[PDB]
C-alpha cells in the first residue's frame, strides 16, 4: 500500500515534467506572438510523447570518457536526487513526514551540483568542464542565500516540519511578513535550477552537450523535475493555502493552481529579459543578496523576540 | 524504513530508465563512427578566483551551518544571551562579506 | 456577459462542422476547428472558405481531400494539391476565385 | 550627514536598506516593550513535569491543587 | 538636424533619488517587461495554418520556371538566346535548329534551378513571353538532378500552370 | 489563441493534483478511515504505541473508549 | 502474418516520433538563413510542428544547410555533420546550398553541399521563401513517414 | 575571464563575388549586390546604381528617386529590426526577435509586392527601378508606418529601460571618436561615439535632401549608445518614409535614355529601335564611358561604396566592394580588450556584421 503511494508519487512527477515541456514551448509561443505545438496532439498535447520516444530512439555518443562510471552516476544521480525532493512535500500530506523535511530537502538540493561536476569531468572537452564550474559555481552561490532565507522564514515557522508550514499560514500568506526574503527566494530559485536569466548553457555551450537524447532526455526531466518542486516548495514556504482535514483536496487544488501560477511565472520570466553576463550574477549573489539576506535574517532573529511572536516549538 | 523503500525505489527506477536510455538503442546496428572543442590540447589553466569562490562558499556554508540551530534556540529561557550570540554570529558573518568585499575578494565574478 | 458568447461560439463551431464527427474531423486533419463560408471544390475535392473576419492570412483557406490521384491523403496532405485556378485565390494573387 | 546619505541612497541602496534593517534589528529590542512577554512566555511554556513538592507544613505559597488560586498564572497571557 | 540619445542627467531632489531606489529594490521596470510580455500572450498570434492556409502573395512573384505556348498551342519560344544571354548565373542552355516545317525553335533548353538565382531577367529578356517564372515554390526535391530541368519539364510546367501564369501576365503586363 | 495553452495545463495541473489526492486516500484507508498520526516526538510514539497495545489487534489506530472500561 | 503487423505498428511509431519531434541546429551560413528565421518567425512558427532549433549538433536530428559553403567552410561544415547522432537529415537549402548557385563557377565555393554531407531534401530558390522551406521540411516529414526500417529488419 | 586578444577569422563566406563582377555585365552584376548585405538588399542596389549612373553621366527620373528613398528607409528599418534583435538575441533577450520579425515579414511583403522577390529583388537599376509601383502599395505601405511607432515602443519598452539590457551594453564596446575615425568606421559607429557625421546629410544623394530627419548622436561609444543610435535611426526612417509617402511625384521609372534602361514590352513589340535596344540590351548591355568612380552611400551598417573601374566595354572592368562591417570587424580587437568573452558577443552584435558583406 506504501509502494503505491510511492508510484503516485513519482510517475505523476515524470508526466507533469513531460507536459511541462508542451506549457513553456506554448506559453513561450503565444507570449512570442506566435503559437507552440498544435500539430502532434490535439492542442499539442502529443509533443511530449514523440518528443520522448524521439529521444530515447536516438543514438547516444558514448564518447571516450574520462570516467564511464561518472557518465553513468551523474543521470542516476539527477533523477534520484529529482525525485527524492518530493517525498516530504507537504500536499497536504507527505509521503514521509519527518520532523526535519526542510533541512531535508535543502541537504538534498546542495547534493545536486555534483550532476553538474560529474558531467563535466566525463566529456573529455575542458571547456565543458570550465562551463560545468561555472555552473557549480553559480549554484553553490545562490544555495547560500537559499539556505540564510530559510532559516530566516523557519524563524516564523517554529520548526523545520513543513507540515507545520501550513499551520503558520492559516490566517496570512507568509508572504506579507517576508515578501523581500520571499522576491530573492524566488530569484535565488531561479538561479539554482539553471533558469534564464541565469542559464549559461546555451551560449558562452554548457555541460550537459555532451549527452544526446539517451542520458539528456533524462538529465534535463530531472532538472524539470526539480523546477517544479522548487515552485511547490515556494508555495508551501511563501503562499500557503486553507487545508481542510476532512477535503484534503481542497489543500491540493489549492497549492496545484498556486504551482502551476508559479512554474508559468518562471517561464514568463525567461520570455521576458536577456541573460546576465557571469560575473553580473555573481555580483547579484555576493553584493545585492547576501547583505540584505544578512540585514533580514537579522531582523527575523530579533522580530519575534521583540513583538512576542515566538512561534512553538512542536 | 518506508524512507529507505521511497529511495531505493527512486533509485531502482533511475538505474532502469538509465538502463533502457543506454542500451534500447544499442540493439540498433547504426553505423561504426570513426570521428577523427575550444581549445585543441592544450592543458586547462587554473582559475584563482573560481577556487577563491569555492572556499568562500565553505566557509559561509560552515557559518550558516552556526546559524542552522536558531529556531530552536528561540525557545530558550535565556533569550537575552540567546539574541546576542545570535546577532553577533549573523554580524560575524557580515564582517567576513565585508573583508572579502574589500580586500578584492569578490572581483571578476563579483 | 461575454464569456457566454465565447463558449456559444465554440459551441456552433462544433455544430457547424457537422457535429462531433466533422469537428473532430478537421481537428485531427486541420489543427484548426473555426467556420468560414464555403467559397467552392474543385474536381479533386479540396474545399476552399472564407472568413472575412479573420485576419489577412488567416481569412482564405482549404480543406485538402481524402484522396487525389490516386495517393490517399487523410493525413499526408500536400500544399502542391492546390490545382492553379485556386492556386491564385488561396495564396491572394487575386480577390476571385 | 544628510549629504552622505541621499549619495549612499542614490548609489547603493541595497546596502543603505540592509544598513538600516540591521540596525533596528540590533537596537530595537532594547526599546521594545513586548521583549519582555517573549522571555515570560518562553518561561511559561510546560515542557517537562511540574514536580510536587513535600508540604512541610509552611508553604503557604505554593498551592494544594492546579486549581488553586495561589501560584502562577497565566491571565497576562490569555489578555496580552 | 542632429539629436541627442542618452544625454540626460537624472534628477537629484529625493523624489526621484527615491524613485530610483525604489525601482532598484521594487524592481518596477522588470514588473512593466514582465507586463508587455502578458500582455502578447493575450493577443491573437500571427501564425498562419498551413498547408492549409498560405502566404500571401503577388503576381509579380518569382517562383519554378515553365514555358509558355500561345492560344493555338504553338510553343512561344523561337530560339533567341536572349534569356541565356542576360542569365547572371549562366543557368539556362539553349540549342535550337529548324524542325521540319523550318521552324525556329530549340532541340535544347535547360533551366538549372540549382544555379538559377530566380531573379526574373530571363522573363522580362525574352520578347515573346515565353519563359516565365511561375507561381510555384513548392517544388522542393528528394534528388539533386531532379532540380535539372529540361525543355520537356519546362514546357509540362507551362501546360501545368497556364491557367494562373495567364491571369498573372494579365494582371501584370501593364507594368511592363 | 490564449485557451490553447489551458489543455497542457490542466493535463498538467491533474498530474500534479495526483500525487496529494493520492496520498490523502491512502492514509484514510490504512488508518481506519482517519489521518495518519504524526509521530515526530517520543511522545507521540508512546501514545501511539499504547494504542496499538491497547487496541488488542496490533493496529494503533483501532481506538477504544468507554465501552472498553466497565 | 502476426510478427509483420507487429514490426509495421512499430515503424509507424517510430517514424511518428521521429518526423513530428524534428530538431534542426540553429546554423545559417548566408542569406537562406534570414528567411530560415521567417520560418522560425511568427506568420510559419516552425515550433507548432515539433521543429526546434538547438545550438548543439549533439541534441539536433537535421542539419539545414543554409547558405552558401565555400571551399574554406566545408571542413567545418562536415565536422558539424558527424557529430549529429543518427538518424540525421539534411536538408539542403537554396541554390548555393544546391548546386553553387550565383557563385557556382567561383575558385572559393563548393558546388553543391551534396559533395560534402548526403541531402535528403533540396529546397530550390534564391533564397526559397520561408513557405517554400517549410514546404521542404513537411516532406522531409513524409520521407520519415514511409521509411521502412523494421520491416527491412525483420526481413534481413 | 578578461580577453587579452581576439584574433577573427573570415573568408568562410568569401566567394569571389568581385571576380564573377569582372566576367558578367552590369546589369548581371547588379544581383551579387543583393547577396552582399543580405538585410539591406535594395541600400546596395542603390550604392551600386548611383555608381553605374555616375560613370553614365545620366540621372534617374524624380519619382525612381523617391522609390528608391522610400525603399530604402523601409530596407534601414529591417535591417535595424535585424540589427536589433539578434543583438539582443545573442544576449538573451530572444522575445522581440519575434515580436519585430512579422514586421519584417509585411515589408517582406511589400518587397515581394514591388519586385516579386520577398529579399532579392534586383530592383533598384542603374536608370532607376526596373517596375513601377503596383496600385495600392503604398496605402499598405501607410498602414503599415503608422502603427509601426508602437512596435518599436514596445522594443524599446522590452530593453532600453531593463536593468538586465543596460548592465550588457552600457560599460562596453567603448570607441574613442578619433579611434573610431583612424580605424575606418561609419555609420553608427561613428555616431554613436558623438561624430556628426551622416552621408544623407553632408553628401546627399537621390532625394534625401528633400526629405527632414534628424540624425542620432551617441555621447558615450559604448553598446547602448549605438543601441539608441539604431532604435532612433528607426524612428526616423519612419519619419521619412511618411515624407516620402506624402511626396510622392507622378512620371515614369526608369531614365528615358533607352540606351541605358530597357523600353516597355509593349513599344518592344512595336518599335524597330525599341526592340534593337531591348535585344542590345539584354544580350550586351550598354557601354559605360571608362573611368572609375567612387560611389558611396550610408547604408544602415556604415559607409557602403563601391569604387567601381569601367574600360568602355559593357562588363566592369574591376569592382570593388567596400562595406562597413569589413573595418567594424577590423576594430573588433581594439574594443574588446578589457572586457569579457560574454561581451565580445554583445559587441558582435553592436557592429551589424553580416559576413556576407564582410567576405564578398
Ligand atoms: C515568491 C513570489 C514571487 C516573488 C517576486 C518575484 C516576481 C517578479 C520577478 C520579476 C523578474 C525578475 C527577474 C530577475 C531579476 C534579477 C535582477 C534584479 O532584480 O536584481 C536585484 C537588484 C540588484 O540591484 P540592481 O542590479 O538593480 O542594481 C545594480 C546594483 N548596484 C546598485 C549596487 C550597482 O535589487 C536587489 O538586490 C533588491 C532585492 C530585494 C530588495 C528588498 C528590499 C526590502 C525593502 C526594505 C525597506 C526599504 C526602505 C528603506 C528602509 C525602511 C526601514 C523601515
Ligand atoms: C520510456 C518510454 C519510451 C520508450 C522508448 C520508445 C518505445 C519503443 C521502443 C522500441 C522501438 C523499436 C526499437 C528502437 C528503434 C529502432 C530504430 C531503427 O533504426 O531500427 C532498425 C534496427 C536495425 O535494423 P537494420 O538491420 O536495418 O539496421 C540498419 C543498420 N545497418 C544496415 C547498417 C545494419 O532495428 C533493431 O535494432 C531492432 C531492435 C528491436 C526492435 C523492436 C522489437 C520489439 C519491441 C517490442
Ligand atoms: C554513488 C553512490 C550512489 C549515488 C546515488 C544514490 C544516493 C543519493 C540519493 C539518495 C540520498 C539518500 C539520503 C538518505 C538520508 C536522508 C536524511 C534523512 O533520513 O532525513 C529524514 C529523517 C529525519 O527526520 P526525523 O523526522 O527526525 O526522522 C524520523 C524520526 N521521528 O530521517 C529518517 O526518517 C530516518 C529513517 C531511517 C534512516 C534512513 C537512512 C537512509 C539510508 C542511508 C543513506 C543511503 C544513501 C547513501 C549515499 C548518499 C549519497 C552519497
Ligand atoms: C550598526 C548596524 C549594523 C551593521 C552591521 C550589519 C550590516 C548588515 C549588512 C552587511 C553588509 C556586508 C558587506 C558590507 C560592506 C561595506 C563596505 C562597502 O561596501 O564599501 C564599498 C562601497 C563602494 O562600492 P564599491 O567598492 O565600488 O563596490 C562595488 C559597488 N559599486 O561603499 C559603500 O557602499 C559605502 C557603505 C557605507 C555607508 C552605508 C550607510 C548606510 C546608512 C543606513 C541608515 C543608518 C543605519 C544605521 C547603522 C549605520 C550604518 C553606517
Ligand atoms: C493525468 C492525465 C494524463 C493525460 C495524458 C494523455 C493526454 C492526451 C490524451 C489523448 C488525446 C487524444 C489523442 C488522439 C491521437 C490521434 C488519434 C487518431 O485519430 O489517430 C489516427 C491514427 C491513424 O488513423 P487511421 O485509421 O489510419 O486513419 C484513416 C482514417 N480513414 O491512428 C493512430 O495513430 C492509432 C491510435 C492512436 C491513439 C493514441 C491516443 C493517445 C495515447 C496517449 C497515451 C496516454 C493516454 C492516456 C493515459 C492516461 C489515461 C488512461
Ligand atoms: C498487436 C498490435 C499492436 C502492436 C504493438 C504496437 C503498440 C502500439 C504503439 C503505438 C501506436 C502505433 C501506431 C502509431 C501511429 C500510426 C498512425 C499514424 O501514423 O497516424 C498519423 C497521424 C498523424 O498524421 P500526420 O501525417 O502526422 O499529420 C500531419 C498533420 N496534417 O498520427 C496521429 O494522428 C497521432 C499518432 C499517435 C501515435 C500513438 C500515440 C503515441 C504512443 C503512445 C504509447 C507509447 C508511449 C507511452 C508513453 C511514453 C512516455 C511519455
Ligand atoms: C522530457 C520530455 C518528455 C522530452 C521533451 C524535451 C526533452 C528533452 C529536452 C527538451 C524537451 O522539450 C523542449 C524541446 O524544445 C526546447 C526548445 C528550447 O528553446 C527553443 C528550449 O530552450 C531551453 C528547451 C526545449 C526543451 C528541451 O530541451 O525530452
Ligand atoms: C533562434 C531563432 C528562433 C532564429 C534566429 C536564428 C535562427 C537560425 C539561425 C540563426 C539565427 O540567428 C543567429 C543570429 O543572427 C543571425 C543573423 C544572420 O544574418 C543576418 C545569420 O546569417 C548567417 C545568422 C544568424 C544566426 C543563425 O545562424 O533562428
Ligand atoms: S531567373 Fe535569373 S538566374 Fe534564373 S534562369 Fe532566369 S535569368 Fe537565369
Ligand atoms: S525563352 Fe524567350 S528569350 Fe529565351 S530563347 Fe526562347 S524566345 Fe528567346
Ligand atoms: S541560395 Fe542565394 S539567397 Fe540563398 S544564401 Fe545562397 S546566395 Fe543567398
Amino acid at each position: 500500500m506504501f509502494m503505491i503511494n510511492v508510484l503516485t508519487l513519482i510517475i505523476p512527477i515524470l508526466l507533469a515534467v513531460a507536459f511541462l515541456t508542451l506549457v513553456e514551448r506554448k506559453v513561450l509561443g503565444y507570449m512570442q506572438f506566435r503559437k507552440g505545438p498544435n500539430v502532434v496532439g490535439p492542442y499539442g498535447l502529443l509533443q511530449p510523447i514523440a518528443d520522448a520516444i524521439k529521444l530515447f530512439i536516438k543514438e547516444p555518443l558514448r564518447p571516450a570518457t574520462s570516467s564511464i562510471s561518472m557518465f553513468i552516476l551523474a543521470p542516476i544521480l539527477a533523477l534520484t536526487l529529482a525525485l527524492t525532493m518530493w517525498i516530504p512535500l507537504p500536499m497536504p500530506y507527505p509521503l514521509i513526514n519527518m520532523n526535519l523535511g526542510v533541512l531535508f530537502m535543502l541537504a538534498m538540493s546542495s547534493l545536486a551540483v555534483y550532476s553538474i561536476l560529474w558531467s563535466g569531468w566525463a566529456s573529455n572537452s575542458k571547456y565543458a568542464l570550465i562551463g560545468a564550474l561555472r555552473a557549480v559555481a553559480q549554484t553553490i552561490s545562490y544555495e547560500v542565500t537559499l539556505a540564510i532565507i530559510l532559516l530566516s522564514v523557519l524563524l516564523m515557522n517554529g520548526s523545520f516540519t513543513l507540515s507545520t508550514l501550513i499551520i503558520t499560514q492559516e490566517q496570512v500568506w507568509l508572504i506579507f511578513p517576508a515578501w523581500p526574503l520571499a522576491m530573492m527566494w524566488f530569484i535565488s530559485t531561479l538561479a539554482e535550477t539553471n533558469r534564464a536569466p541565469f542559464d549559461l548553457t546555451e551560449g558562452e555551450s554548457g555541460f550537459n552537450v555532451e549527452y544526446a537524447a539517451g542520458p539528456f532526455a533524462l538529465f534535463f526531466m530531472a532538472e524539470y523535475a526539480n523546477i517544479i518542486m522548487m515552485n511547490i516548495f515556494t508555495t508551501t514556504l511563501f503562499l500557503g493555502a486553507f487545508h481542510n482535514p476532512y477535503m484534503p483536496e481542497l489543500y491540493t487544488i489549492n497549492f496545484t493552481i498556486k504551482s502551476l501560477l508559479l512554474s508559468i511565472t518562471f517561464l514568463w520570466i525567461r520570455a521576458s529579459y536577456p541573460r546576465f553576463r557571469y560575473d553580473q550574477l555573481m555580483h547579484l549573489l555576493w553584493k545585492n543578496f547576501l547583505p540584505l539576506t544578512l540585514a533580514l535574517c537579522m531582523w527575523h532573529v530579533s522580530l519575534p523576540i521583540l513583538l512576542s511572536s515566538i512561534p512553538p516549538q512542536t | 524504513m518506508n524512507l529507505m523503500i521511497t529511495l531505493l525505489t527512486n533509485f531502482t527506477l533511475a538505474t532502469l530508465l538509465v538502463t533502457i536510455a543506454f542500451w534500447l538503442p544499442q540493439l540498433n546496428v547504426y553505423s561504426e563512427k570513426t570521428s577523427p572543442d575550444p581549445m585543441g590540447s592544450a592543458r586547462l589553466p587554473f582559475s584563482m578566483k573560481f577556487f577563491l569562490v569555492a572556499i568562500t562558499f565553505l566557509l559561509f556554508d560552515l557559518e550558516i551551518a552556526l546559524l542552522l540551530p536558531l529556531p530552536w534556540a528561540s525557545q530558550t529561557t535565556n533569550l537575552n544571551t540567546m539574541l546576542t550570540m545570535a546577532l553577533l554570529l549573523i554580524f560575524l558573518l557580515a564582517v567576513s562579506l565585508a573583508y572579502e568585499w574589500t580586500q578584492k575578494g569578490l572581483e571578476w565574478t563579483e | 456577459m461575454e464569456l457566454l458568447q465565447v463558449l456559444k461560439r465554440g459551441l456552433q463551431q462544433v455544430s457547424g462542422h457537422g457535429g462531433l464527427r466533422g469537428y473532430l474531423r478537421v481537428l485531427f486533419r486541420a489543427n484548426d476547428v473555426r467556420v468560414g463560408t464555403l467559397v467552392g471544390e474543385d474536381k479533386y475535392g479540396n474545399k476552399y472558405y472564407e472568413d472575412n473576419k479573420q485576419f489577412f492570412g488567416r481569412h482564405r483557406w482549404v480543406i485538402y481531400t481524402t484522396e487525389m490521384n490516386g495517393k490517399n491523403t487523410f493525413w499526408d496532405v500536400d500544399g502542391s494539391m492546390v490545382p492553379p485556378e485556386w492556386h491564385r485565390w488561396l495564396h491572394c494573387m487575386t480577390d476571385d476565385p | 550627514v544628510a549629504a552622505f546619505l541621499k549619495n549612499v541612497w542614490a548609489k547603493e541602496p541595497v546596502l543603505v536598506a540592509s544598513f538600516a534593517i540591521a540596525g533596528l534589528a540590533v537596537i530595537l529590542p532594547t526599546l521594545s516593550p513586548y521583549t519582555k512577554y517573549s522571555l515570560m512566555i518562553n518561561r511559561a511554556t510546560p515542557y517537562n513535569y511540574p514536580v510536587p513538592l513535600r508540604d512541610d507544613g509552611n508553604m503557604p505559597d505554593v498551592p494544594s491543587h492546579p486549581q488553586d488560586p495561589q501560584g502562577p498564572s497565566l491571565e497576562w497571557l490569555k489578555r496580552l | 538636424t542632429y539629436k541627442y540619445v542618452n544625454l540626460r542627467e537624472p534628477s537629484m531632489d529625493m523624489k526621484s533619488v527615491t524613485d530610483r531606489a525604489a525601482q532598484t529594490l521594487l524592481w518596477t521596470e522588470l514588473i512593466r517587461g514582465l507586463g508587455m510580455t502578458l500582455s502578447y500572450l493575450f493577443r491573437e498570434p500571427a501564425t498562419i495554418n498551413y498547408p492549409f492556409e498560405k502566404g500571401p502573395l503577388s503576381p509579380r512573384f518569382r517562383g519554378e520556371h515553365a514555358l509558355r505556348r500561345y492560344p493555338s498551342g504553338e510553343e512561344r519560344c523561337i530560339a533567341c538566346k536572349l534569356c541565356e544571354a542576360v542569365c547572371p548565373a549562366q543557368a539556362i542552355t539553349i540549342e535550337a535548329e529548324p524542325r521540319a516545317d523550318g521552324s525556329r525553335r530549340t532541340t535544347r533548353y535547360d533551366i538549372d534551378m540549382t544555379k538559377c538565382i530566380y531573379c526574373g531577367f530571363c522573363q522580362e529578356a525574352c520578347p515573346v513571353d515565353a519563359i516565365v517564372e511561375g507561381p510555384n515554390f513548392e517544388f522542393s526535391t528528394e534528388t539533386h538532378e531532379e532540380l535539372l530541368y529540361n525543355k520537356e519539364k519546362l514546357l509540362n510546367n507551362g501546360d501545368k500552370w497556364e491557367a494562373e501564369i495567364a491571369a498573372n501576365i494579365q494582371a501584370d503586363y501593364l507594368y511592363r | 489563441m490564449w485557451f490553447e495553452v489551458l489543455p497542457g495545463i490542466a493535463v498538467m495541473g491533474v498530474c500534479l493534483f495526483i500525487p496529494g489526492m493520492a496520498t490523502a486516500r491512502i492514509h484514510r484507508f490504512s488508518n481506519g478511515g482517519r489521518e495518519k498520526r504524526v509521530a515526530h516526538y517520543s511522545y507521540q510514539w508512546y501514545l501511539m504505541e499504547r494504542d496499538r497495545r491497547v487496541s488488542g489487534v496490533n493496529r494503533y489506530y483501532v481506538s477504544k473508549g468507554l465501552e472498553n472500561i466497565d | 502474418s502476426r510478427g509483420e503487423y507487429v514490426v509495421a505498428k512499430l515503424d509507424d511509431l517510430i517514424n511518428w516520433a521521429r518526423r513530428s519531434s524534428l530538431w534542426p541546429m540553429t546554423f545559417g551560413l548566408a542569406c537562406c538563413a534570414v528567411e530560415m528565421m521567417h520560418m522560425a518567425a511568427p506568420r510559419y512558427d516552425m515550433d507548432r510542428f515539433g521543429v526546434v532549433f538547438r545550438a548543439s549538433p549533439r541534441q539536433s536530428d537535421v542539419m539545414i544547410v543554409a547558405g552558401t559553403l565555400t571551399n574554406k567552410m566545408a571542413p567545418a561544415l562536415r565536422k558539424v555533420y558527424d557529430q549529429m547522432p543518427e538518424p540525421r537529415y539534411v536538408v539542403s537549402m537554396g541554390s548555393c546550398a544546391n548546386g553553387g548557385g550565383y557563385y557556382h563557377y567561383s575558385y572559393s565555393v563548393v558546388r553543391g553541399c551534396d559533395r560534402i554531407v548526403p541531402v535528403d531534401i533540396y529546397v530550390p530558390g534564391c533564397p526559397p521563401t520561408a513557405e517554400a522551406l517549410l514546404y521542404g521540411i513537411l516532406q522531409l516529414q513524409k520521407k520519415i513517414k514511409r521509411e521502412k526500417r523494421l520491416r527491412i529488419w525483420y526481413r534481413r | 575571464e578578461m580577453v587579452r586578444k581576439c584574433d577573427p577569422h573570415i573568408g568562410l563566406l568569401h566567394r569571389g563575388t568581385e571576380k564573377l563582377i569582372e566576367y558578367k555585365t552590369y546589369l548581371q552584376a547588379l544581383p551579387y549586390f543583393d547577396r552582399l548585405d543580405y538585410v539591406s538588399m535594395m541600400c546596395n542596389e542603390q550604392a551600386y546604381s548611383l555608381a553605374v549612373e555616375k560613370l553614365l553621366n545620366i540621372q534617374p527620373p524624380p519619382r525612381a528617386q523617391w522609390i528608391r528613398v522610400l525603399f530604402g528607409e523601409i530596407t534601414r528599418l529591417l535591417n535595424h529590426i535585424m540589427a536589433v534583435t539578434t543583438h539582443a538575441l545573442d544576449i538573451g533577450a530572444m522575445t522581440p526577435f519575434f515580436w519585430m520579425f512579422e514586421e519584417r515579414e509585411k515589408m517582406f511583403e511589400f518587397y515581394e509586392r514591388v519586385s516579386g522577390a520577398r529579399m532579392h529583388a534586383a530592383y533598384v537599376r542603374p536608370g532607376g527601378v526596373h517596375q513601377d509601383l503596383p496600385l495600392g502599395l503604398m496605402d499598405d505601405i501607410y498602414e503599415f508606418s503608422k502603427n509601426f511607432s508602437l512596435r518599436i515602443d514596445e522594443l524599446e519598452e522590452m530593453l532600453t529601460n531593463n536593468r538586465i539590457w543596460r548592465n550588457r551594453t552600457v560599460d562596453i564596446g567603448v570607441v574613442t571618436a578619433e579611434d573610431a575615425l583612424n580605424y575606418g568606421f561609419s555609420g553608427v559607429m561613428l555616431r554613436g561615439s558623438g561624430i556628426q557625421w551622416d552621408l544623407r546629410k553632408t553628401q546627399p544623394y537621390d532625394v534625401y535632401d528633400q526629405v527632414e530627419f534628424d540624425v542620432p548622436i551617441g555621447s558615450r561609444g559604448d553598446c547602448y549608445d549605438r543601441y539608441l543610435c539604431r532604435v532612433e535611426e528607426m524612428r526616423q526612417s519612419i519619419r521619412i518614409i511618411s515624407q516620402c509617402l506624402n511626396k510622392m511625384p507622378p512620371g515614369e521609372i526608369k531614365v528615358d535614355d533607352a540606351k541605358v534602361s530597357p523600353p516597355k514590352r509593349a513599344e518592344m513589340k512595336t518599335s524597330m529601335e525599341s526592340l534593337i535596344h531591348h535585344f542590345k540590351l539584354y544580350t550586351e548591355g550598354y557601354q559605360v564611358p571608362p573611368g572609375a568612380t567612387y560611389t558611396a552611400i550610408e547604408a544602415p551598417k556604415g559607409e557602403f561604396g563601391v569604387y567601381l573601374v569601367s574600360d568602355g566595354s559593357s562588363r566592369p572592368y574591376r569592382c570593388k566592394i567596400k562595406a562597413p562591417g569589413f573595418a567594424h570587424l577590423a576594430g573588433l580587437d581594439k574594443m574588446s580588450k578589457g572586457h569579457m568573452l560574454a561581451d565580445v558577443v554583445a559587441i558582435i552584435g553592436t557592429q551589424d556584421i553580416v559576413f556576407g558583406e564582410v567576405d564578398r
